[PDB]
Order: C-alpha cells, then structure tokens, then sequence
C-alpha cells in the first residue's frame, strides 16, 4: 500500500541493475518515510504506452500486472535530489496490484 | 516577413528500438571527441541518452551533428531531408567522412614521428659504436 | 561469468541478463513474461 | 645462466651509460643556454662582428 | 633404427637440501627475465 | 634458524666461490663478447680503409 514509483523512461529488465532519477520531488517524501524502518526496500513496476505523470497517480490499471520487488543498495544524490538505485531481484505477478 | 513553424517531425509510435541508431550516433560522437578532441568531453556526460531528459530528440540529433566539421552547405542539405532516418544517415555520414581524415592525420603524425625516432635512435647506436671503438679499441692512447 | 565454470546455479537469471541485450520494446518483454513455460519464452526469445 | 647474465647486465649498464652521456650533454646545454640568455639580456654587451 | 628412452635421472633419497638449489635456479630465472626481459612474465606466475 | 641459515650460508659461500672461479675467465673473453656484439650489430662491410 505504497504509491507506484515513477519509472519515467527507464526500462528495468529482470536481473539487470538500473538507476532511477525522477524529476519530480514528491517521491523523496516516500524515500524519507522508509529510513526509520529496520529493513530498507522498494518495489519496481513498468509503465504502459503513452507515459503520463498524471496517469501514474490517477489510475492503477495502466501499470502492467507484473512487478519486481528488490532491496535498496545506497543513496547518492550527486546532481538531483531523487537518485535511487533499482534492481530486478524478485519477479512477481501480484494477484491484484490495486 | 511572413513565416510559419512548419516543423514536420514524424516518428514511430513504438519508441523502444528507434533510439538505437541515436546510440550509434553518440558512439560515433564519443569516438570523434575521444580520437579528435574538439570540445570538452564533459558536455557529452551532461546530455546522455540514458537520462530520459531528451524532451526534444530533433534538437539532440542536431546538437550531435553540430560537432561535425562538414561545410555549412551540408547542414542545409541535412535540413532539406524530411525523413528522420535520412537525416540520421547523413549525420553519421558526415561524422565518418570527418573521421577518416582525422584517422589519417593521426596515423601520419605518429608514423612520421616514429620515423624521426628511428632516425635519431640509430644515430645513438652509431654514436655508441664510435665512442666504444674510439675508446676500447686502443692500446695506450691515440695521442 | 562463463558457462564452462558451472557456477550459473540459477540459469533463469543469466538468461534474463542475456535477453536484456535484445532491443525489443518493453511491451514485447511483458508479452514474453506472459509465457509460463520455459521453451515458449526460449523460442520467442530466439525469434526475437 | 650466469655467463649470459653477466653479458646482459654489462649491456644494460653500457646502454644506460651512453644515455647518461646524452643527458650530461643536454642538461649542461640547458644550463649554458640559460647563461647565454642572461648574458644577452645585459643591455648591449659582447663585442660583435 | 633401434632406440630406447635412456633418460637417466638419478636423485638422492634425502630430498630436503636438494630443493634449496631450485630456489637459486628460479631466482636466477627471475633475474634473467627481470634485468634482461626476453619473454613474458605471466608464464612464470602460472 | 641457525642450521637453516648455516645451510644458506654454506651455499651462498660455495656459490660465491664457484662464481669467483667462473669470473677467472679472462677479460679478453668479455671484450671478445662485445666484439662479436659489434660484428652482428650493423653491416660488417665497412669498406673504408
């Protein structure tokens, strides 16, 4: 029960290290709320055709049903304020993502 | 004077494998700026194809084609082209056309310099031969 | 990471890393993900 | 092995020696060249032809 | 022509101080390839 | 440590003595080696005098 992450033109092939640098600054709020938790983690999904930032937050069927949970490595934030590292570790097909 | 923004820019809906030629354009630009450094290479690191910050691909292709040293006429010729792969083909052609000359000049410089080295190095050997013959090949003294 | 070392204890992960080199659009990958059987995805990958 | 080794080491010493002779040539030329420029800088000196 | 592998190779049973010379043989080989490099040095590490 | 160092010492001395006895080969042999080096360094054909 977390908002979907904004891939923003970044394909994350299974078992393929990837970096995500969204231009929006609202996902960092979610990144700071997870720091006090014992185990740090993030989930990974892929976006469908006709990318739209308003559709990622408005409806939840746009995203495909497959998903890939994985563990966070380390934050850097060299240039932007949202420099998360992503990985394709555990593929999953959630019964219902909504 | 009358003017209108008739900037045609058709592109296929499926935009996954269409940026691979762009990948080859930036690879040729990386090879042109690495083997023939013109400008700093930090700008290529600032504007990458993996950042998804290329909101205007036509502009990115033009900026990449701008490093080419081809005459202005060629630039006009690239603008005359309407299809997108034709201009990409021409931009790559401009890059390779410059690249051959660059490679010729670089090979020639290293080759000519090595010829100078083989010149003077053989002279160093001849100098050692003389010095060793003018010293070791004596009984008491030359004078 | 070679195939002659027999250290590829989880082949699916290596095959996914190898299939990532394909230039097919992401959607096509999702279509490959719909497949459950292993030879179906292998044949689709070869076709790709 | 030692018989070859002695000749090899001899050749290495001999090569460095000729190279050091080139250095003793040019380093003194750098010093003397500096000397010349300073001697040329002292106004109008040094009887000419 | 008749032939036989008369590869003589006598060695003393006590093989403790006989390998001490080997250390000098490899030290001389390392000095031959280090001070007068002829061949690559990867073969000596393999 | 004493016995092993004594082995290394007797070997180092034996090797120094064998090496000295090999250095007994005269200097004419060394200059002859350098002479052959001169003969196979460049074209032998001097044809000057």
């Amino acid at each position: 029960h977390l908002p979907l992450i904004a891939i923003t033109r970044n394909p994350v092939f299974p078992r393929f290290i990837k970096i995500i640098e969204v231009k929006n600054k609202k996902l960092v709020e979610l990144l700071r709320r997870k720091v006090r938790l014992a185990q740090p983690y993030v989930g990974v999904f892929l976006k469908r055709d006709d990318s739209n930032e308003s559709d990622v937050v408005e409806s939840l069927d746009e995203i495909y049903h497959t998903g890939t949970f994985a563990q966070i490595h380390e934050m850097q934030d060299l240039g932007d304020k949202l420099r998360m590292i992503v990985m394709g570790h555990r593929r999953v097909h959630i019964s219902r993502q909504l | 004077m009358v003017e209108v923004e008739n900037v045609v820019h058709e592109d296929f809906q499926v935009t996954e494998e269409v940026k691979a030629l762009t990948a080859e354009i930036v690879k040729t630009i990386r090879d042109i700026i690495a083997l023939n450094p013109l400008y700093r290479e930090s700008v290529l690191q600032m504007m990458q194809a993996g950042q998804r910050v290329v909101d205007n691909p036509i502009y990115l292709s033009d900026m990449g084609a701008a490093l080419t040293g081809a005459e202005s006429h060629e630039l006009q010729d690239v603008l005359e082209e309407t299809n997108i792969p034709k201009r990409l083909y021409k931009a790559l052609s401009l890059l390779k056309k410059e690249f051959e000359l660059s490679k010729l000049q670089q090979r020639l410089g290293r080759e000519v310099e090595e010829k100078i080295k083989q010149t003077h190095r053989k002279y160093l050997l001849q100098e050692q031969l003389k010095i060793i013959k003018k010293e070791l090949g004596l009984e008491k003294d030359d004078k």
